């Protein structure tokens, strides 16, 4: 009726985590060059 | 009980597709669940007041699966094969995704605490030199 109950409901919608995680190294370089952040 | 409501309905293509019957070939026909039905009539009578729990039951199906008469050998046979599966299922659970599903319950694993084999509630025809390893894998899953 399913193998993996709780186990694995995560587990079809954690691939978005993986597209936040892209998404967040292209968070950085706005700072660290449109900014130039850290050389100021 | 799908045995018995088969036998059960084999006798409605009788009652009015057989003209006549007498209770005498009812009561051998039915002769054979004479056999069956009190031998698990003692189970749950067995459960109605040991107000028994949990995996604990599964002792009791296993127990009374030793009486030698095979047909109530199969009957609490099949009847095995489904809490097997419930338990086998908490353990899919539990041991590679570190999920103990068990609410309001014991399904005998009780940081270490909720991480702990109870041994009171285990079956008999398990042994502890198992669920150690059990338990082992489980704590396993836990830290990673």
């Amino acid at each position: 009726l399913l193998t993996l109950p709780v186990l694995m409901k995560r587990s079809i919608t954690a691939p978005l985590a993986a597209h936040i995680s892209l998404v967040n190294k292209a968070a950085v370089d706005y700072f660290f060059v449109e900014l130039h952040l850290e050389a100021h | 009980l799908q045995p018995y409501r088969q036998a059960l309905l084999d006798l409605e293509q009788e009652f009015l597709g057989d003209p006549h019957l007498s209770i005498s070939h009812v009561n051998y026909f039915l002769d054979q669940f004479q056999l069956l039905f009190p031998s698990v009539m003692v189970v749950v009578e067995q459960i109605k007041s040991q107000k028994i729990h949990g995996c604990q039951i599964l002792e009791t199906v296993y127990k009374h699966s030793c009486g030698g008469l095979p047909p109530v050998r199969s009957a609490l046979e099949k009847i095995l094969a489904v809490c097997h599966g419930v338990m086998y299922k908490q353990l899919s659970a539990w041991m590679l995704h570190g999920l103990l599903l068990d609410q309001h319950e014991e399904f005998f694993i009780k940081s270490l605490k909720q991480f702990s084999l109870r041994v009171e509630i285990l079956p008999s025809y398990i042994p502890v030199r198992v669920a150690e390893k059990i338990l082992f894998v489980g704590e396993s899953v836990q830290m990673f």
